[PDB]
DNA sequence: TGGTTTTTATATGTTTTGTTATGTATTGTTTATT
DNA sequence: AATAAACAATACATAACAAAACATATAAAAACCA
C-alpha cells in the first residue's frame, strides 16, 4: 500500500552462555592488539613530522604513506603558542582548482574561531593569519585518496601553494596517502613540480600486512583463547590459507570475521561443547551418549581394538551393554590438551628472536605442523638446521579430537561468507526442483514462469529476435492446461469473459511472457539494446 | 531482414493485462510457495543469533525478496530483541531502493533523529555528512553494545543506492554495533559494487531465498513498451466529429497500398479528396486540424508530398474497425 | 494549481477556510504529514478539495522523478474514517491515464470514472445560449443564421459564447 | 531553518571515425599455340 | 617465354550506418552561507 512511498519507518540456552564467556574473552584480545597499530600509526606520523630542520627553509615537507588504506586518521601536537589545523581533502571534494582552494580555506577558518574565542575564503587569510588570529599556522593536508583525482589539477593547485612560502610565519606540510605504486605517481605529475616535491621526501611505509607482525599476532591470541578445549583441523586452515591471501589490503579484519563465525558454527549444533568445561559432567544423558557413538576416531579405535584384542569379551562390555564404563571410557581421552598449541608457541617465539626470522606465516607454520611439514617448512631459511631436532615434533593421531574441532567438512562457510554467486543463481533458474516441492495438478505439469524460459534463452544466440523467442515460447506450454487453468475459477467473472474467448491462450501468452522478460532487467540478465527500436535484445550471462 | 516484431503481436489493453497478471501472481504455484516459506522459517532463530555480532545480512537470490524481508524484520524480529534485552519495540527503517527517489541528505536527516540527538549534532551541520557521521561513530565506539535500530535496504542494486556516494555511506554506518543492517539485492553483478575497504566496514554474509515471486510492487516504476499506436489510441476518443472522417478518409488511402512512407499520400490531392466529400474548405482549414494530429504525433511527412501514418499495416485496420467505425 | 511547481501549499489554502493558525511548514510537506491535518474540530463535515488544473503540475518537472511520485501522492486515500480529500482535478490532454502506474489502474482512488467531456456540437451549448438570452432585444437577428454560424464554426471549436463574442464583435 | 548557488542526472544534438555489404572491375589460373 | 581466350576468384569504391568523441540544456539534488 505505502511500499511506492519511500523510506517510512515504522514501530511494530545452557549452551549459549558458555559461548558467551568466550566469545568476548577473544575480542578484549582482538581490539587491544588493534590499538597496538593505532598507537604504531598514530606515532610513527608524529615523530617524523617534526624534527626535520632542513637548512633550505623554503620547502614543504612531503610525506609518502605507501600503501595506506585511504583512512588512516592522524592526530596532532598541541605545540602551545601556535595553531595546528587538519585540512582533508577528498577526491568527491576535488571538481577543479577553485573549489580546492575555497572548501579547504573554509574547513580551517572555522577551525580557526574554534579556537579563538566577514572575511574571504581564499590565501588573504593565510598572511593575515598573524594579524587575524594572533599566533602562527602549521597546516597539514590529509590527501585521502590522492590517485583517483586529476593530477593536473593537483599539480596546479601545488604551484598555488608554493606562493605562500614568503610570508615565514607560516609552515606547510602534505601527506600522501596512496593506495600503491609509488612509480605511477612520478609519471603523472609536471616533472617541474617533482623537483619541487624531492626537497625532504620520506617514504615511510603503512601497511596492514606488513612481514605479518600482525597476522602472525592475530591468530597466535587466538589460538590461546581457545586453548586446549578445540582443534583445528587441516582443511580448515588451508582455507583460511588460500582465501586470505586473495585479499591483500585488510587480512586482520578478515581473520576476525572468518574465525569468528567459524566458532559461532561450533557453538549451534554441537552438543559436546558444553563439555569443554569437565563441571558440566552432571548434564549426561543417554541421547549425549547415543551421539557420541558415531565418532569416526571412536568406531575405528574400536576397529583398532578388535585386532590388538583378538579377545573381544572385554571390548564388547565396554559398548553399550555397559553405560558407566562406556562414558568412562569416553572421559578417559577428555582432557586432552593437544600441545600442538604449545608446540607452536614454543616454536613462535625462537625464531622470532633466536634466529630472528620475520617473514614468516604462522598459520601455515600450524598448517605444516598437522600434517608433519615443519621439517620442510624450516628449509626456507636453511636456519634451523642446527635447531630442526629440538624443535622437531612428530603430530600425533591424536583420539576423540573430532567431536572438538573447526573444520568446512560441509562446505558451510565457503558457501555463506563466498558464495558461488552467478553460479547458485544459474543453478536455480535451469533446475528449479530442488527448491520447491485445485492448481497445483497444474504446476506438476507445468515449470513456474522464471524458469520456463531459462533453458531456452541458454538455447538462444548472442543477440536474439523477441518474436521468435516468444514463438519458441509458444511452443513450451499445452494448449489445454491453459483453458483448464483458465476455466478453473466460476466465482469471478472479469477473468471469466476472457476465459471464454477463442484467443486467450495466444493472449494470455504474451501477457505472461511480459511478466517474465518484464522482470529479467532489474535482474540485469538481459539488456535492451538500442532503446525505442526493441526488437533485438543482448544476453550478457553466460554459464561461467 | 524479415524478422517478426513486436509490432507484429496480438496486444492487451490496460485492465485485461493486470487481472490476469494478478491471477497467476496469486494462483499458480501457491501451494509450493508456502511449503517453502514454512521450510525457511526454522533459519530464523539462525539469523537472529549472528545478528547480535553486527553483522551486515545480505539476501540475494532469484525472485522477489520483498515480502519475505518485511515479515524477517517486522513481525518476527523486531520485538524478539526488544524482549530478549529485557516500552516500545525496536525501530524498524526501511529504505524502497527501487524507489528511485532516495537521496543521501534525506535519509540520513532521518537517521540522526532516528538515532539519538544527545548532543548539539546541527552545530556541525555546515558535504559535512562524512564528517557528521564520523563523530557519531567514535563515541558509538565507546557505549553498552545494545542494538536500538534494524535497517532494511530493499533492492540494494537499486537506481539510486546504487550510486556511489551513497554506497560509502551506508559502508560507514555499518561498522557501528549498535546497529543490524539487513539488506537484499536482486542483481547479477552486484559483488562488483563493493571492494575490500568496504566489505572491510561491512562484513557481509551472505544466505539464499529463491521463492520465484513476481514482484508486484517491484515492476511498476519498470516500463516497457506496454507503458504512439497506443497513446493516440485515446487522443481520438475525444474531439470533433469531422477530425473521426478526415482521418478515416486519411486512413484508408493510407491502407489501400507495415505502414511506411510509400503508401502516404499527397497533399494537394488529399486536399481535394477532403474538398471532394464537402470536408475541407481549403489547404490553412485543413492543415489547423492536421497541427491536431501532428502535435500528437499522430501521422508523419516526409518526400509528391507524401503525408504517412506510422503504426503498423496491422494497426491502421485496427484503428479501421474499432474507433473509428 | 498554476504557481506552485510543488507539493506544499495545496494543503496550505485548504487551512484558509479555518481562518486559525498553527505550524504550517512541516504539515504540509510529507505524505504521512497530511494524515494529521484531517480531523476537523466544529461538527465533523467531511471536507472534499478540488485541485484546480492539475495539469500544470502534471506537465511540469520530469515525469517518474517528482510529477507523477505527485500524480501518486494525492490520489491515494486508503484513510480509514470517511473523512477523505476526494480529489477532483482537470486536464487537457489525454495521455495521463496510461501515464499511471499498475498498482494505480488497479480501481484504486479517484481514478476511475473518467468523466469526458466531447465538444458540443451546436446541440447543448447553443441551447445554453438561447436561455442566456432571457432578456431578449427584437432584432438579435434570424436565429437560423445564429444556427447556420453554429454548425458552420463546429468542424474545430469549444467555445461558443467566446464564438458568440465573434458575434458580438460583428454585432 | 532558509534562500542561493553549484553540481549532477537526464536528455538530446553535432561531428568524426570506423565497420560492413555489395555490385562491378581486376587479376589469377588453366590450356592451346607461336 | 610470350600471347590469347574463357572462366573463376578476389579486391575495391562507395553506400549505409553505428558509435564514440565533443557539446549543450535544464530540472532536481546537494551543499552552503546566513
Amino acid at each position: 500500500a505505502d511500499a511506492q512511498r519511500s523510506h517510512y519507518t515504522v514501530y511494530p540456552e545452557k549452551r549459549w552462555e558458555l559461548y558467551h564467556q568466550l566469545h568476548s574473552h577473544f575480542h578484549d584480545q582482538v581490539d587491544h592488539i588493534i590499538d597496538n597499530i593505532e598507537a604504531d600509526l598514530k606515532a610513527e606520523i608524529s615523530d617524523l613530522l617534526y624534527s626535520e630542520t632542513t637548512q633550505k627553509r623554503r620547502c614543504f615537507n612531503t610525506i609518502f604513506l605507501l600503501g595506506s588504506d585511504s583512512t588512516t586518521k592522524i592526530e596532532l601536537k598541541d605545540e602551545s603558542s601556535r595553531y595546528n589545523v587538519l585540512i582533508e581533502l577528498t577526491p568527491k571534494e576535488s571538481p577543479n582548482v577553485r573549489m580546492m582552494l575555497r572548501r579547504s580555506m573554509y574547513k580551517l577558518y572555522s577551525a580557526a574561531d574554534a579556537e579563538e574565542h566577514d572575511v574571504s575564503y581564499d590565501l588573504s587569510l593565510v598572511e593575515n593569519f598573524k594579524r587575524l588570529f594572533g599566533k602562527d599556522l602549521a597546516m597539514v593536508f590529509n590527501f585521502k585518496d590522492v590517485d583517483s583525482i586529476n593530477f593536473n589539477t593537483l599539480d596546479n593547485f601545488i604551484i598555488l601553494l608554493k606562493s605562500a612560502f614568503k610570508y615565514d610565519h607560516v609552515k606547510i606540510s602534505l601527506i600522501f596517502n596512496i593506495n600503491t605504486n609509488l612509480s605511477n605517481i612520478e609519471k603523472n605529475l609536471r616533472q617541474s613540480t617533482i623537483r619541487l616535491l624531492k626537497r625532504n621526501y620520506h617514504k615511510l611505509d603503512v601497511s596492514s600486512n606488513k612481514g605479518f607482525k600482525y597476522g602472525n599476532q592475530i591468530f597466535q591470541s587466538f589460538l590461546d583463547t581457545v586453548d586446549g578445549k578445540l582443534n583445528l583441523s587441516d582443511r580448515f586452515v588451508e582455507f583460511i590459507l588460500s582465501k586470505m591471501a586473495n585479499n591483500t589490503n585488510h587480512n586482520l579484519q578478515l581473520l576476525t570475521k572468518m574465525l569468528d563465525y567459524s566458532l559461532m558454527s561450533y557453538f549451534f549444533q554441537n552438543a559436546f561443547s558444553v563439555f569443554i568445561d569437565p563441571v558440566n559432567v552432571d548434564f549426561l544423558n543417554d541421547d549425549y551418549l547415543k551421539i557420541l557413538s558415531r565418532c569416526p576416531t571412536f568406531m575405528f579405535f574400536v576397529e583398532g581394538l578388535i585386532k590388538q584384542h583378538a579377545p573381544a569379551d572385554e571390548i564388547l562390555s565396554l559398548l553399550t551393554n555397559k553405560n558407566r564404563g562406556l562414558e568412562e571410557f569416553f572421559v578417559e581421552f577428555l582432557v586432552r590438551e593437544n600441545p600442538i598449541n604449545g608446540h607452536a608457541k614454543f616454536v613462535a617465539r625462537f625464531l622470532e628472536e633466536e634466529l630472528n626470522i620475520t617473514n614468516f606465516n604462522l598459520i601455515e607454520l600450524y598448517h605444516n605442523l598437522l600434517i608433519g611439514k615443519l621439517d620442510s617448512y624450516l628449509d626456507r631459511w636453511s636456519a634451523c638446521k642446527e635447531y630442526k631436532d629440538r624443535l622437531h615434533f612428530e603430530p600425533i593421531d591424536t583420539i576423540f579430537q573430532e567431536l572438538f574441532t573447526l573444520d568446512n567438512r560441509s562446505g558451510l562457510l565457503t558457501q555463506s561468507i563466498f558464495p558461488s554467486y552467478k553460479s547458485n543463481i544459474e543453478d536455480n533458474l535451469l533446475s528449479w526442483e530442488q527448491v520447491l516441492p485445485l492448481s497445483g495438478d497444474l504446476d506438476k505439469i507445468m515449470a513456474p514462469v522464471l524458469g520456463q524460459l531459462f533453458k531456452l534463452y541458454r538455447e538462444a544466440n548472442m543477440t536474439i529476435n523477441i518474436y521468435d523467442f516468444y514463438i519458441a515460447f509458444r511452443e513450451t506450454l499445452p494448449k489445454e492446461e491453459i483453458l483448464n487453468f483458465i476455466r478453473k475459477d466460476p466465482s469471478n467473472t472479469k477473468l471469466l469473459e476472457l476465459a471464454e474467448t477463442p484467443d486467450a491462450f495466444d493472449k494470455v501468452a504474451l501477457i505472461l511472457f511480459m511478466q517474465a522478460i518484464f522482470a529479467f532487467e532489474n535482474m540485469g540478465l538481459i539488456k535492451f539494446q538500442s532503446t525505442k527500436s526493441y526488437d533485438l535484445v543482448e544476453k550478457c550471462v553466460w554459464r561461467g | 531482414k524479415s524478422r517478426h516484431t513486436m509490432s507484429m503481436a496480438p496486444d492487451v489493453t490496460r485492465e485485461e493485462f493486470s487481472l490476469v497478471s494478478n491471477f497467476f501472481n496469486e494462483n499458480f504455484q501457491k501451494r509450493p510457495r508456502q511449503k517453502l516459506f514454512e521450510i525457511q522459517k526454522k533459519m530464523f532463530p539462525q539469523y537472529w543469533f549472528e545478528l547480535t555480532q553486527g553483522f551486515s545480512l545480505l539476501f540475494y537470490g532469484v525472485g522477489s525478496k520483498r515480502n519475505f524481508l518485511e515479515e524477517f524484520a517486522i513481525d518476527y524480529l523486531s520485538p524478539k530483541i526488544a524482549y530478549s534485552q529485557l516500552v516500545n519495540s525496536i525501530p524498524c527503517l526501511i529504505l524502497n531502493g527501487y524507489n528511485p527517489s532516495c537521496n543521501y541528505r534525506d535519509v540520513f536527516k532521518e537517521i540522526t533523529d532516528l538515532l539519538v540527538p544527545a548532543e548539539l549534532t546541527r552545530s556541525e551541520t555546515k558535504n559535512h555528512v562524512i564528517l557528521q557521521i564520523q563523530k557519531m561513530i567514535d563515541f558509538y565506539k565507546n557505549q553498552p553494545l545494545d542494538i536500538k535500530l534494524i535497517l532494511v535496504v530493499h533492492n540494494l542494486d537499486g537506481p539510486s543506492i546504487r550510486k556511489n556516494t551513497f554506497q560509502t555511506m551506508l559502508s560507514f554506518l555499518s561498522v557501528i554495533r549498535q546497529i543490524a543492517i539487513v539488506a537484499s539485492t536482486d542483481h547479477i553483478y552486484a559483488p562488483l559494487l563493493w571492494d575490500n575497504m568496504k566489505a572491510q566496514n561491512y562484513n557481509f554474509v551472505f544466505h539464499d531465498i529463491s521463492n520465484f515471486e513476481p514482484s508486484t510492487v517491484e515492476s511498476t516504476f519498470q516500463d516497457v513498451m506496454k507503458m504512439g499506436a497506443e497513446g493516440a489510441k485515446y487522443v481520438l476518443q475525444s474531439l470533433t466529429v469531422n477530425s473521426k472522417k478526415m482521418y478515416k478518409l486519411l486512413i484508408e488511402t493510407q491502407m489501400q497500398n507495415r505502414g511506411t512512407q510509400r503508401t502516404g499520400v499527397e497533399l494537394k490531392l488529399f486536399n481535394h479528396l477532403c474538398a471532394a466529400d464537402f470536408i475541407a474548405s481549403n489547404e490553412i482549414a485543413l492543415r489547423s486540424m492536421l497541427r491536431e494530429f501532428i502535435e500528437h504525433k499522430m501521422a508523419n511527412i516526409t518526400k509528391m508530398e507524401i503525408i504517412w501514418v506510422p503504426y503498423t499495416y496491422a494497426e491502421l485496420e485496427k484503428l479501421l474497425k474499432t474507433v473509428l467505425n | 494549481c498554476i504557481s506552485l511547481g510543488e507539493p506544499s501549499s495545496i494543503f496550505q489554502k485548504i487551512f484558509d477556510s479555518f481562518q486559525d493558525l498553527n505550524g504550517p511548514t512541516l504539515q504540509i510537506k510529507n505524505m504521512q504529514h497530511l494524515q494529521k491535518f484531517l480531523e476537523p474540530y466544529h461538527k465533523k463535515t467531511t471536507f472534499v478539495v478540488v485541485l484546480d488544473e492539475m495539469d500544470r503540475l502534471l506537465h511540469a518537472n520530469t515525469s517518474e522523478t517528482q510529477s507523477v511520485r505527485t500524480i501518486l501522492e494525492l490520489f491515494l486515500l486508503a484513510k480509514l474514517p470517511t473523512v477523505s480529500f476526494v480529489l477532483i482535478g482537470m486536464a487537457n490532454s489525454l495521455d495521463m491515464k496510461d501515464r499511471f502506474l499498475s498498482r494505480l489502474n488497479l480501481d484504486r482512488g479517484l481514478l476511475p470514472q473518467t468523466i469526458v467531456f466531447q465538444p458540443y456540437t451546436a446541440e447543448q451549448m447553443y441551447e445554453i445560449v438561447i436561455q442566456k438570452m432571457s432578456s431578449l432585444p427584437t432584432i438579435i437577428f434570424q436565429p437560423m443564421a445564429i444556427k447556420f454560424a453554429a454548425k458552420k464554426c463546429a468542424g474545430n471549436t469549444g467555445d461558443l459564447r467566446k464564438l458568440f463574442d465573434v458575434l458580438r464583435g460583428s454585432i
